[PDB]
């Protein structure tokens, strides 16, 4: 039982660390995503300005 | 080479435009014509011909 318990507290900490890893990935994908927004604008006025 | 301006933010949301004008902008069918209808804007006949 005790071993299980201490590994469950460690399980909580584990999943929290995993969330944080993901949050790093999501800041990165957030900025990448905003870049793609800017790109999309540049493609649209590339559309008009191609004429 | 039609002027397909961008009008929206998605595909096929454009409008075409055309322009044609110059000296030889007189009467015609596909081309203007020869002695008539091209020079009538370029070289108006009222030279000595008209008499």
């Amino acid at each position: 039982m005790r071993g299980q318990i201490r590994g469950l507290e460690m399980a909580s900490k584990n999943s929290q660390d995993g969330i944080s890893l993901i949050q790093t990935a999501e800041g990165a994908l957030t900025e990448t995503h905003a870049i793609l927004q800017r790109v999309r604008e540049l493609v649209v006025q590339a559309g008009n300005t191609g004429t | 080479k039609n002027l397909v301006f961008q009008i929206g933010a998605n595909a096929t949301q454009q409008i075409s435009v055309n322009i044609e004008d110059m000296g030889a902008d007189a009467l015609g069918i596909k081309e203007a014509d020869g002695s008539i209808a091209a020079l009538h804007s370029v070289n108006d006949l009222d030279v000595t011909k008209f008499a």
